[PDB]
């Protein structure tokens, strides 16, 4: 019977090992996923008011081409 | 004995064998002609049908490839991708504020040198 | 039998848990190509 009484503590053994690893991934939840969107939301609006403030400055950029003409 | 077989399950389902892996067989869709070359053959242990119901199963195929996920622990490693990933985005996402920053600046001094 | 009881409780259990957390990885990733795009 011993190599069954031993067979069933080195199963349990990996098992438990496992589960550690299962437990790894318990730990390793990810929040800074949650933020790239936001981050990623935000630059579009950024880009976006730099690209207003550019489109406001075109049209000055040619009132001031054709009054020096 | 049905006792020390039960046992063998158990001991065939927490593991990194592939045995039935404890009903930790799970796949993650990581991004990638040649995936055909590689989506095709299977894998590293995994089962030639239930991989070819993943590709099946797999959603933007075309920004993603099916990938091994070998239990927990390689549930852990992607966790760790994840965070190196997302610290390179949102290091990228400052490289883009700091360009839209640059260009409202010079573009504020350009329209004052508009009204002189 | 009782160890062995145990055993496969937390097998099933544990396997819940890892299936789960692999789940959630799987969003996180789906979540960093979504906004990899936007950065690009």
């Amino acid at each position: 019977p011993q190599l069954l009484c031993q067979d069933v503590e080195n199963f349990q053994k990996f098992v438990k090992e496992q589960k550690q690893v299962q437990e790894e991934i318990s730990r390793m939840s990810s929040k800074a996923m949650l933020k790239v969107q936001e981050d990623i939301k935000a630059l579009k609006q950024l880009l976006s008011v730099a690209s207003s403030g550019l489109q406001r400055n075109a049209l000055a950029i040619d009132k001031l081409k054709i009054e020096t003409a | 004995t049905l006792l020390g077989d039960e046992r063998d399950a158990i001991l065939a389902k927490w593991n990194q064998l592939q045995a039935f892996w404890g009903t930790g067989k799970g796949f993650f869709m990581n991004n990638t002609v040649q995936i055909k070359q590689l989506i095709q053959n299977p894998l590293s242990g995994v089962d030639p049908i239930i991989w070819e119901q993943a590709k099946v199963d797999n959603p933007d195929p075309e920004r993603l490839i099916p990938v091994p996920m070998i239990g927990f622990k390689e549930l852990l490693r992607r966790l760790e991708v994840q965070d190196q990933m997302t610290k390179q985005h949102q290091s990228r996402l400052d490289i883009i504020s700091e360009d839209i920053g640059e260009l409202q600046k010079n573009q504020t001094t350009t329209m004052a040198k508009i009204g002189q | 039998e009782n160890l062995i009881n145990k055993w496969s409780l937390e097998l099933e259990d544990q396997e819940k848990h890892f299936l789960q957390q692999a789940t959630q990885v799987n969003a996180w990733d789906r979540t960093l190509m979504q906004n990899g795009e936007r950065i690009t």
